[PDB]
């Protein structure tokens, strides 16, 4: 098996387009996760919140949808509830609050991008245990 | 003492060098080419890092009947294409 | 002589068929508390909510328990690190129901065996001998000291140190390994080195003295016969049995010189434990075992499992089953 | 008489670096493919068909992980020979079904023979009694119970211990969670006696060093003595007085104290093997009767006993399914044991 | 080479650090030489943190334990301990590597050229190990010295820009100290408190003023215990009490360093005052706690009444009463009750945790760091894996919490067996049976049987 | 409680007063050979 430019093949927005990363773009993506994020998303669950996780299924059903490229940009640069109804920037590391998480501030749009990216291949490399939890480790 | 050379003495002699400073570098990289030509896999059968698995597998490809091992493993080898 | 005088001559006096000294002083009253409690409760003690969750845990004989599966039980984690003496509680029901005798035993035993070896240092002193026999019971002394006191003042409470029990001792290994992944640290390692080579080393040592005893009996008595209390010539050839086991690997992996063999008898197991006691005393404030977990992928991202995973699985079934109601939050901390 | 046979065993018993013996013939290359074997596995050879692990350095494993595992189940008791029916003769196939994991226990017990033949050999050259040998029959019935009569007692040879560092921790924790085997009186004598043996280790050593007599006018000590000298190098008469006085009790006879040292941890390794026999069939001391028909009964009476049943019970469903592929569990997470939270 | 062989000198080779016992400017040496390299880990690792520091990450997440140090005395840092100049690091790092040349220099110099013993050399510098009078003035002069040292942290923080304090009011910030506690009740009272949970005894210091006005203190009495010591002479009772030897000197300071090493483990551990949390991360109890608060806040969010929710076992599931009544989280964090931290001090009311201020006052800033320090808990594996044992790689972490605390306990133990070690050699050295038995004088063959 | 606790606070007060005046009376010269430890 291999990471080929299929896997790496994943949705840019929501009208169908898809863009497909290099396999660096997949490296800085995951590096970039695990040093902004993984501290609470290790393994694409939330420790903080674990009825919320990073299934692409979950972010599929969220406000607005979340399972694309953009929807992801977006989300880190501001985030809100599943239900779109409320902005979480104060509590939620993101660009528009990255006064109060300093780890943010260095964090560029092609960065964003790598995240994202990596956040959308994860699960199709390792299916269930991406945002399964501890049962499936 | 049991009448062979004291170690002490070989590993002091300079014949003892002249000889080892080529038997010993020249085993390293025998062994070095022996991963580095992944002849390795090959005489072991150890899978190379692309095949665990096939592209869209994720079952092990475990060993089920005794008699037929053998070619339940070359089976498992031909569906990695 | 006046009375202190006399009082501290006979205190340390060689004479005495069991040695005082000034550390007996204090060793004799502490450990005879901690005894005396010990087997009250071990006997009497009613069930005490270990994990301060009013989940009362049975550890005495008319309790319902046996040998086997009988404990002085730790006190609460609702107590933590407080200082819970007789006079603290309410009353002696309250004293037991929230585990008071755990505490009393594990303080007074550990002041009188750190006095036993102080004991030790002095005894060797009033007898002309060299000190270090103190220095060696150092190892099973600081092991003590990790698993009932360090321990709990890592991880905040005495609920978690060592029960004092069998059973309760299991209990303690089992939900370690799932919080520290212990087998996997080093210094546990070299204390199974340390254990292990221990016995090993006894054993070896046992055989080869044995085997090289002089002729001095006959064959219908005992050999032990052979040897008198206090006489000055050596029992056995050392000579003939550095012979052999010198022969049995080769001749330089044996000892020819008795003080370097039996210096080596005592540091192997002596350091080994030292370090085995090291591990649970750092593994109190949680730098745990080597975590290979998912440490082996393959060109795809598959996790490809080695033997560290497989332990991982055990792990998790004791995390997820261990005091299967005092969690509330999905991380375990402490 | 001197035929062949006597100039043979003339140089068999030649006074060389190392010793060789009659004993040789079957030791020397014995424990060598032991070895070799297992550094040859754990170098290069994987488990993925056998167990689904990586177990090599050439996978990527450390040398905390690293292992020669055992063949697959279905192999059941297979000698597993290199030109037997499974592997027919194929040395990477052989690798592959595990073959590696049979040809080190069997040439490791051959040699372990030869080990104690050696023993006895040599003691009878120099003319000392043989009780190292004697001795020695303890890591032999640990040997032969652990890796040999308890897998034959189960499925296959999958279930013996895997040689490995990680593996062997498994091995571990699976006797833990299956065969509840702290509760084994047998294991318990086998510790007192693994521990006993390490502290008469311990205490007799720093005894002696601490009787010592001024032999010497150094300050390091380890000068002061002469193999051929006849007297004690240290005092057992002094050492007898602050035993007793400390502990209440001190060996007075020599032999005897060796004796013992000899009796107490090979006695406990004989005595661990038994258990072991037992768990080869599952005759497990895994309950107490009356502790489990109390417990079903009155849901407020809690042990240590039971609470460490309910770890057992956590680590047979969240180990299995991985530790046992063959079986092909698949158990669905609402049937998972688990507390609050957790 | 004088006294360097086994048969001149009596020690092999493994102890031949004792051959140095009597020779003083041999021994100069030795010390002057060790001190320079302590003096070079502290400047060389300091730079080396510096060059692996990335000022917008917690400082706790890359490994730190030196910077830590110099941030606390209020250097190069801001509000909440944010980095504003890395120069200061810079400067402390370079300053200790170029003095250890210094001293490696001295070292080297009286370890191998100059005088092997100084008392032919000078009267000043020369000494005997059992001349009482010399000993205790040498002790003098480097009890003044230790006193200056906790002068120069006094000035630092009341006339050269303060320290940081975690509890400054409106957040963390440097802060100079003007009023540092002078009563003795107070300082000495800490001395007195008991070490067990939620006394704490000296490690429960939880305010500047108290840090400060106690270093005064220490100041004075070493200052005046050093005049002490250089005016006067061992007393009789002191005399007939001690060993006077070199040997046994030695041990009582490995005596005195394991109990501070065990201390030091303590204070690493618990306080989070002389230890910051912004630098050195979260204490245990503080993320457990903060663990509590976190789930406490979403469930609230979500409409849960906190303080009635009742639990699985019938104490509250969030919220419940310690021993003495005060409310306090619930769950396992039961245990850290006496845990106390500027984000949850808010809260607090004269019966411990408040309701009406938990369902009304929580700040943002408040969750966000129980966030963060409930997810930076000191958990972690010796490979650095952050987490529980089960956790799966992803979290390069270990708390400087755990490395502090636990290789301060390994340092601590060891010391104490070297006390054990040279205190019963010192005994029987002086006594005169260190090299074993007179055969001709075994005293247990003169004494009587025991039976 | 009070009078358990005064009399336990008595007792260890006892004993720990024997410890230490007991090691200041003259302990080094309470050995077999050499006593002038002083
Ligand atoms: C000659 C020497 C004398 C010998 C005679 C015997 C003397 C009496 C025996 C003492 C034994 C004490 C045991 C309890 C140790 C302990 O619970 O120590 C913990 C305490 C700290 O206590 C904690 O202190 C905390 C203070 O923090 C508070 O204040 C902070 C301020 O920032 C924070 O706000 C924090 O959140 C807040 O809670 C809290 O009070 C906690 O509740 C409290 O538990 O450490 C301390 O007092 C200081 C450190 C004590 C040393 C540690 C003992 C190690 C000994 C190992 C020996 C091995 C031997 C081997 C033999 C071979
Ligand atoms: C000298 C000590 C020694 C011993 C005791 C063993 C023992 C073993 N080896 Mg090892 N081996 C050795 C040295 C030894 N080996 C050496 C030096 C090598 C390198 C060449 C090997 C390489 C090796 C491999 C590659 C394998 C073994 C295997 C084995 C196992 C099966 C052997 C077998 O069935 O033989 C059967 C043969 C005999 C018992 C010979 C008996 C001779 C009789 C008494 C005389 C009569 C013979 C007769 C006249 C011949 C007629 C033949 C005709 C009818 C066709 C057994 C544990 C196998 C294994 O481990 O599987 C897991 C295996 O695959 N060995
Ligand atoms: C902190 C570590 C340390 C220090 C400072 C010392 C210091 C000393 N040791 Mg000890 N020793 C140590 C650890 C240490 N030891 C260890 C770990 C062992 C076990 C291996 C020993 C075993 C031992 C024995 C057996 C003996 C000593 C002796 C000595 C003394 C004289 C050595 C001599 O004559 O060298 C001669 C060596 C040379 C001429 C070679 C060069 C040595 C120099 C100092 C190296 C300088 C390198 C440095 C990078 C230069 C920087 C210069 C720059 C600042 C300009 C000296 C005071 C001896 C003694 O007691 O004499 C009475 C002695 O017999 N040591
Ligand atoms: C107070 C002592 C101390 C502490 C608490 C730390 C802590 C840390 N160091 Mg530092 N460091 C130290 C001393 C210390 N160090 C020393 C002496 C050196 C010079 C070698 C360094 C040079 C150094 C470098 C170059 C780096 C660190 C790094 C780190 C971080 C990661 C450590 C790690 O992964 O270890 C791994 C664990 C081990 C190596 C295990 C050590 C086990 C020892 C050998 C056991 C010894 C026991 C005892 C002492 C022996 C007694 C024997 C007995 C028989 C008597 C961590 C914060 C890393 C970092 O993150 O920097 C940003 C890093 O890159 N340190
Ligand atoms: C542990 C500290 C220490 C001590 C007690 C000594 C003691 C001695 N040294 Mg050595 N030496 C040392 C460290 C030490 N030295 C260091 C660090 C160096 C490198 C600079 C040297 C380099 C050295 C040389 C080259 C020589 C000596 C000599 C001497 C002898 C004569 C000293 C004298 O008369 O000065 C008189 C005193 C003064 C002139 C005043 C000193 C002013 C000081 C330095 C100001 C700073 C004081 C302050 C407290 C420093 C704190 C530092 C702290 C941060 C670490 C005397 C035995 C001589 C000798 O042995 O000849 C046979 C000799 O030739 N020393
Ligand atoms: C009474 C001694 C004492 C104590 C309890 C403290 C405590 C503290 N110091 Mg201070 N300090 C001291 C003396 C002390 N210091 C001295 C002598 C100096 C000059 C070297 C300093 C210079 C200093 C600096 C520069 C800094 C501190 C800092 C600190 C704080 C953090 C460090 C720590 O954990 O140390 C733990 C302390 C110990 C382990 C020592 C325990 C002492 C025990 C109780 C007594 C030992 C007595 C001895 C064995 C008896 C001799 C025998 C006699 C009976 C005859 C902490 C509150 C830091 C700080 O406050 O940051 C804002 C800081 O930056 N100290
Ligand atoms: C490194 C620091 C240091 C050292 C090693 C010494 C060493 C000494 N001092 Mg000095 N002293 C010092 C600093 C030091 N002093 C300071 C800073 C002061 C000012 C306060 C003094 C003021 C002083 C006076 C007034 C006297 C001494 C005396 C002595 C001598 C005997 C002390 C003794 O018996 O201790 C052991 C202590 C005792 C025997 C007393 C009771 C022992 C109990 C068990 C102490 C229990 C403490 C326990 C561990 C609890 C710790 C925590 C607790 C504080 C809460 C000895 C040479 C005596 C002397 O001979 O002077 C010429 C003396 O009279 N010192
Ligand atoms: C199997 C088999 C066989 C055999 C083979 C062999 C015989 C082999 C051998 C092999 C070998 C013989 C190998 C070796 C190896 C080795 C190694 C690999 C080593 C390593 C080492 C190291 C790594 C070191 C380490 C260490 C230690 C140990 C301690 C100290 C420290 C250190 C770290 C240094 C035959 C053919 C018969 C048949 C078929 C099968
Ligand atoms: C005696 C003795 C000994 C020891 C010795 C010693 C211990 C010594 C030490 C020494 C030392 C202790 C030294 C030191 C040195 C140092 C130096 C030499 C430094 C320099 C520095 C520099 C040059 C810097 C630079 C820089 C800057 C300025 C800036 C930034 C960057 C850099 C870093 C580049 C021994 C054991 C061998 C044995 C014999 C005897
Ligand atoms: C800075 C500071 C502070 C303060 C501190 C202090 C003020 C301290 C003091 C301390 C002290 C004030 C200490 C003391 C110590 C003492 C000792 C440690 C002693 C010892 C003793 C001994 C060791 C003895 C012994 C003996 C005996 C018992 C018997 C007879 C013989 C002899 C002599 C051997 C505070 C916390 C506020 C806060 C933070 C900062
Ligand atoms: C709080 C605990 C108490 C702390 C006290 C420490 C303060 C310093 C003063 C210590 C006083 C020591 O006083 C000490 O007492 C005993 C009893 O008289 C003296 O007398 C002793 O001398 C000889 C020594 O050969 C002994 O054999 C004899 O049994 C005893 O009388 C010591 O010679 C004296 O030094
Ligand atoms: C088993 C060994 C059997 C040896 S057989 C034996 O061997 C002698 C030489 O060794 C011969 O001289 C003799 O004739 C023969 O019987
Ligand atoms: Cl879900
Ligand atoms: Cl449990
Ligand atoms: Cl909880
Ligand atoms: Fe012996």
């Amino acid at each position: 098996a291999e990471l080929t430019p299929e896997v790496l093949t994943v949705p840019l927005n929501s009208e169908g387009k898809t863009i497909t990363l290099t396999e660096k773009q997949y490296l800085e993506g995951k590096r970039l996760f695990q040093y902004a994020c993984a501290s609470c998303h290790v393994g694409g669950i939330t420790k903080t919140n674990p009825s919320l996780d990073l299934r692409t299924e979950t972010l599929a059903l969220a406000t607005p949808p979340r399972d694309n490229i953009e929807g992801l940009v977006d989300y880190m640069k501001n985030p809100t509830t599943y239900d779109g109804e409320q902005e979480i920037a104060e509590v939620h590391p993101s660009l528009r609050s990255a006064d109060i998480f300093p780890k943010m501030r260095n964090l560029t749009e092609k960065d964003l991008v790598a995240i994202a990216g990596h956040i959308l291949v994860e699960p199709k490399i390792l299916g269930d245990k991406w945002g399964g939890g501890k049962v499936y480790y | 003492t049991t009448g062979e050379r004291p170690f002490s003495d070989i590993i002091t002699s300079v014949r003892y060098w002249v000889i080892h400073s080529i038997t010993i570098p020249a085993l390293f990289i025998a062994g070095w080419l022996f991963v580095s030509t992944g002849l390795a896999y090959d005489v072991f059968g150890t899978p190379r890092p692309d095949s665990y698995y096939a592209q869209e597998q994720r079952s092990i490809p475990l060993v089920t009947d005794r008699f037929e091992a053998k070619q339940q493993v070359e089976t498992f080898l031909e569906q990695l294409k | 002589a006046n009375l202190w005088e006399r009082f501290c001559n006979w205190v340390t006096s060689t004479d005495n068929r069991l040695y005082v000294g000034w550390f007996g002083v204090i060793m004799i009253p502490t450990l005879l508390a901690a005894t005396i409690c010990f087997v009250i409760a071990f006997i009497a003690a009613p069930p005490v909510d270990i994990d301060g969750i009013r989940e009362p845990v049975s550890g005495s004989l008319l309790y319902g328990n046996n040998i086997i599966t009988g404990a002085v039980v730790p006190s609460s984690n609702a107590i933590g690190l407080h200082f819970y003496p007789i006079w603290e509680a309410a009353s002696l029901d309250e004293w037991l129901y929230n585990g008071g005798p755990y505490q009393l035993i594990i303080f007074h035993f550990l002041l009188g065996a750190s006095c036993y070896m102080g004991r030790q240092w002095e005894l060797s002193y009033r007898l002309g001998m060299r000190p270090w026999i103190c220095v060696a019971y150092s190892a099973p002394l600081a092991s003590a000291f990790a698993v009932f006191l360090i321990y709990p003042i890592g991880q905040g409470s005495f609920s978690d140190g060592m029960p004092l029990g069998i059973s309760g001792t299991f209990n303690f290994m089992i939900v370690f390994q799932a919080e520290h992944n212990i087998l996997m640290h080093p210094f546990h390692q070299l204390g199974v080195a340390g254990v292990f080579g221990g016995a090993l080393f006894c054993a070896m040592h046992g055989s080869l003295v044995t085997s090289s005893l002089i002729r001095e009996t006959t064959e219908t008595e005992s050999a032990n016969y052979g040897y008198k209390f206090g006489q000055e010539e050596e029992t056995y050839n050392i000579v003939a049995a550095h012979g052999y086991f010198g022969r049995l690997i080769f001749q330089y992996a044996s000892f020819n010189n008795s003080r370097s063999l039996h210096f080596f008898l005592a540091a192997w197991p002596v350091v080994g434990v030292w370090f085995a006691a090291l591990g649970i005393s750092t593994m109190a404030f949680n730098l745990n075992g080597f975590n290979f977990n998912h440490s082996v992928i393959d060109a795809k991202g598959n996790v490809i499992n080695t033997w560290a995973d497989i332990i991982n699985r055990a792990n998790l079934g004791m995390e997820v089953m261990h005091e299967r109601n005092a969690h509330n939050f999905p991380l375990d901390l402490a | 008489e001197r035929g062949w046979f006597d100039i043979l065993d003339d140089w068999l018993k030649r006074d060389r670096f190392v010793f060789v013996g009659w004993s040789g013939i079957l030791l020397f290359p014995c424990a060598y493919l032991a070895l070799g074997g297992w550094l040859t596995g754990t170098t290069f050879v994987t488990s993925w068909y056998t167990h689904g692990l990586a177990s090599s350095y050439l996978e990527g494993c450390n040398f905390l992980t690293v292992a020669v595992s055992t063949p697959a189940n279905s192999m059941g008791h297979s000698l597993l020979l290199l030109w037997g029916p499974e592997a027919q003769g194929d040395f990477t196939r052989w690798c592959q079904l595990g073959g590696l994991w049979t040809f080190i226990a069997l040439h490791g017990a051959f040699g372990l023979i030869g080990f104690m033949l050696r023993q006895f050999e040599i003691a009878r050259l120099v003319g000392v009694r043989p009780y190292n040998a004697i001795a020695f029959s303890a890591p032999i019935a640990v040997f032969v119970s652990v890796f040999l009569i308890y897998p034959l007692g189960q499925s296959s040879w999958f279930f013996a211990p895997s040689f490995g560092v990680a593996a062997i921790f498994r091995f571990l924790l699976f006797f833990q969670g299956f065969h509840n085997w702290t509760l084994n009186p047998f294991h318990m004598m086998g510790v007192a006696g693994v521990l006993g043996g390490a502290l008469l280790c311990a205490i007799h050593g720093a005894t002696v060093e601490n009787t010592l007599f001024q032999d010497g006018e150094g300050a390091s000590t380890f000068r002061a003595f002469n193999p051929t000298q006849a007297e004690e190098t240290y005092s057992m008469v002094t050492a007898n007085r602050f035993w007793s006085q400390i502990f209440g009790i001190a060996f007075s006879n020599k032999r005897w104290l060796h004796f013992f040292m000899l009796f107490v941890p090979v006695t406990g390794l004989w005595m661990s093997a038994i258990g072991v026999v037992g768990l080869a069939l599952n005759l497990r001391s895994y309950d107490f009767i009356s502790q489990e028909i109390r417990a079903a009964e009155d849901p407020e009476f809690e042990t240590f006993y039971t609470k460490n049943l309910l770890l057992n019970e956590g680590i047979r469903a969240w180990m299995a399914p991985q530790d046992q592929p063959h079986e092909n569990f698949v158990f669905p997470e609402e049937v998972l044991p688990r507390g609050n939270a957790l | 080479a004088t006294n360097r062989d086994q048969e001149s000198s009596g020690f092999a080779w493994w102890a031949g650090n004792a051959r140095l016992i009597n020779l003083s400017g041999k021994l100069l040496g030795a010390h002057v030489a060790h001190a320079g390299l302590i003096v070079f880990w502290a400047g060389a690792m300091t730079l080396f943190e510096l060059a692996h520091f990335i000022p917008e990450k917690p400082m706790y997440e890359q490994g730190l334990i030196l910077i830590p140090h110099i941030a606390t005395l209020g250097w190069g840092v801001g509000p909440g301990g944010e980095v504003v100049d890395t120069f200061p690091f810079f400067v402390v790092g370079v300053v200790h590597l170029i003095s250890s040349a210094v001293l490696g220099f001295g070292g080297v110099y009286h370890a191998i050229r100059g005088p092997e013993t100084l008392e032919e050399y000078s009267s000043f510098f020369g000494y005997d190990w059992k001349d009482k009078n010399k000993m205790t003035t040498i002790l003098g002069f480097h009890l003044i010295v230790l006193g200056i040292g906790a002068l120069l942290l006094v000035a630092k923080a009341m006339f050269f820009g303060g320290l940081y304090d975690t509890w400054a009011p409106g957040g963390g910030d440097v802060r100079v100290i003007t009023n540092p506690t002078l009563d003795p009740r107070v300082i000495f009272g800490y001395l007195l408190k008991s070490p067990f949970g939620g006394e704490g005894w000296i490690v429960s210091v939880n305010n500047l003023e108290d840090v400060v006005g106690g270093h005064i203190w220490i100041g004075l009495i070493c200052i005046a215990g050093g005049i002490w010591h250089i005016l006067t002479t061992p007393f009789g009772w002191a005399r007939r009490a001690f060993i006077w030897s070199g040997e046994a000197y030695l041990s009582y300071s490995l005596g005195a360093l394991s109990m501070m090493g065990f201390i030091a483990t303590c204070f690493v551990w618990f306080n989070n005052t002389v230890y910051p949390s912004e630098f050195y991360g979260p204490t245990g109890p503080e993320a457990s706690q903060a663990q509590a608060m976190t789930f406490l806040i979403r469930d609230q969010k979500l409409g849960a009444n906190v303080g009635s929710a009742q639990g699985p076992t019938g104490l509250g599931k969030y919220l419940m009463r310690s021993p003495t009544g005060e409310i306090i989280f619930g769950g396992e964090t039961m245990r850290f009750w006496d845990f106390r931290g500027p984000w949850l001090e808010p809260l607090r009311g004269p019966n411990g945790l408040d309701l009406n201020k938990i369902k009304n006052d929580i700040q943002p800033w408040q969750e966000r760091r129980a966030a963060e320090y409930m997810t930076h808990a000191p958990l972690g594996s010796l490979n650095s894996v952050g987490g529980v044992a089960t956790e799966i790689n992803s979290v390069n972490f270990v708390s400087p919490r755990s490395w502090l605390a636990t290789s301060h306990f390994v340092l601590a133990f060891f010391f104490l067996v070297g006390h054990l070690w040279h205190a019963g050699r010192a005994r029987a050295a002086a006594a005169g049976f260190e090299k074993g038995i007179d055969r001709e004088s075994e005293p247990v063959l003169s004494m009587p049987s025991l039976d | 409680m009070e009078t358990l606790k005064i009399t336990v606070y008595i007792v260890v007060t006892f004993f720990v007063l024997l410890f230490v005046f007991g090691f200041l009376s003259g302990d080094p010269a309470r050995n077999p050979k050499r006593k002038d430890l002083e």
